[PDB]
């Protein structure tokens, strides 16, 4: 629904992000869908270019995860990557940041399948959207 | 709490929450309720965020279904009233199922009613969106007695057919005045399903033996008649209930297919 | 943000959990009269 989107792909040339996706095997924590949803959340919150970064990415991915995934454990694995070494008591103020992001998008986390596929309909050549799980 | 509106004449309620992170169930409840606007579903007017505490805002119905069912054991419920309630539930559930929603909890305390003869769904806390494919699913889902057999056994990627079953278990409850399958535990409750509805088989179900929890040590029970197990129902009622509860999830009647059933010829709004 | 707006609409600051202002009639009722859902707490994830 908007043609720029280029500031969002910039995150995936980043190191910690790339290694984070390499860490992801079966696409449990980051699905090609969840990485689309993490973008939809960026639009809904109306982020600036200054506002897309590491923390604001993981914070959205955690939300998409807790919404669309009934497996309640694996999504924790985001914490060491976002918050560094000690996330141990540093995860809660991350959670409140998630809640704030949720406050910014006006509480609609739910993203339809078609809407998810329509945001990857832009540049399908990108590698992200070739990552999918099965069974 | 509670509330009252001197203008427009409506009533709402608070239901606060409140310590290191917001619950994952509340996020689903709220996020789903904001995407669902239906006359047959409880609504969500507003949601706040303040420090230690989070309040919701809910349209206030006067009671739930249990206390209304507990209201009369002695007398029953008028069959047109039951037809209205069930038609309503099936309608709102048709709105849920058809677009990106599975409740995965249906019990009378999650069903709210009012004095104007309306009934609405509540507690989407365990609900989710099934639209996005290849997701993860817990197979402990609905509460106790209302569980579907396929989820009672091992089943992966269970579809919308799990809610309908619950409604069936609700249906009978509004008729016999009591619970349908008063299971004391898992298995158990399954064998009660086997007692009333009969022991399954590959004639009824394609993959019944291929279900992981299933072992053929199960006692074989035949299918009890629906005159004995639920007498007050008419032939149309039994006709609906029969295809409403059947072991095969692939057969089980959808919501949109329920609304047109001959049992609903007499539907009213008392 | 929106909590002052929610305050504006719902005639309440969220505050003490039981003040009021006007344009809405706010009560405090007994939990026993509510249909179990409204005072229903969250559920354990386990």
């Amino acid at each position: 629904q908007r043609q720029d989107m280029t500031a969002f792909f910039k995150l995936f040339d980043d190191d910690l992000i790339q290694d984070f996706l390499w860490m992801d095997c079966c696409c449990k924590i980051a699905d090609k869908y969840l990485l689309a949803m993490t973008f939809v959340y960026f639009k809904r919150a109306k982020f600036t270019i200054s506002e897309h970064t590491r923390i604001n990415f993981f914070i959205a991915l955690y939300l998409a995860n807790t919404v669309e995934e009934d497996e309640e454990e694996t999504k924790y694995e985001i914490f060491p990557w976002a918050l560094g070494k000690n996330w141990r008591k540093l995860f809660p103020n991350f959670l409140k940041l998630r809640d704030q992001l949720w406050d910014r998008i006006d509480y609609r986390a739910i993203v339809s399948r078609r809407c998810c596929e329509e945001v990857m309909a832009i540049a399908p050549t990108h590698y992200i959207w070739q990552r999918e799980r099965s069974v | 709490y509670k509330a009252r509106n001197k203008l427009t004449g409506e009533v709402v309620a608070l239901k606060k929450i409140r310590t290191e992170g917001v619950p994952s169930t509340a996020i689903r409840e709220i996020s789903l309720l904001k995407e669902l606007n239906h006359p047959n579903i409880v609504k969500l007017l507003d949601v706040i965020h303040t420090e230690n505490k989070l309040y919701l805002v809910f349209e206030f119905l006067h009671q739930d279904l249990k206390k209304f069912m507990d209201a009369s054991a002695l007398t029953g419920i008028p069959l047109p009233l039951i037809k209205s309630y069930l038609f309503q539930l099936l309608q709102g559930l048709a709105f849920c199922h058809s677009h990106r929603v599975l409740h995965r909890d249906l019990k009378p305390q999650n069903l709210l009613i009012n004095t104007e003869g309306a009934i609405k769904l509540a507690d989407f806390g365990l609900a989710r969106a099934f639209g996005v494919p290849v997701r993860t699913y817990t197979h402990e889902v609905v509460t106790l007695w209302y569980r579907a057999p396929e989820i009672l056994l091992g089943c992966k990627y269970y579809s919308t057919a799990v809610d309908i079953w619950s409604l069936g278990c609700i249906f009978a409850e509004m008729v016999t005045r009591r619970a349908l399958f008063p299971g004391d535990s898992e298995i158990d409750q399954l064998f009660r399903i086997f007692r009333t509805l009969g022991t399954p088989d590959e004639v009824v179900w394609p993959g019944v033996t291929s279900m992981p929890d299933y072992k053929p040590s199960f006692p074989k029970w035949a299918r009890q008649d629906f005159s004995k197990v639920v007498p007050p129902l008419d032939e149309d009622g039994r006709s609906l209930l029969s295809q409403m509860l059947h072991y095969d999830p692939n057969k089980r009647i959808s919501a949109k297919a329920a609304l047109a059933h001959p049992f609903f010829q007499d539907v009213t709004k008392p | 943000d929106m909590e002052e707006a929610s305050q504006r609409k719902w005639n309440f600051d969220f505050q003490n959990h039981k003040p009021l202002e006007g344009k809405y009639e706010w009560q405090e009722v007994e939990k026993g009269s509510l249909p179990e859902f409204y005072y229903r707490p969250p559920r354990p994830p386990k």
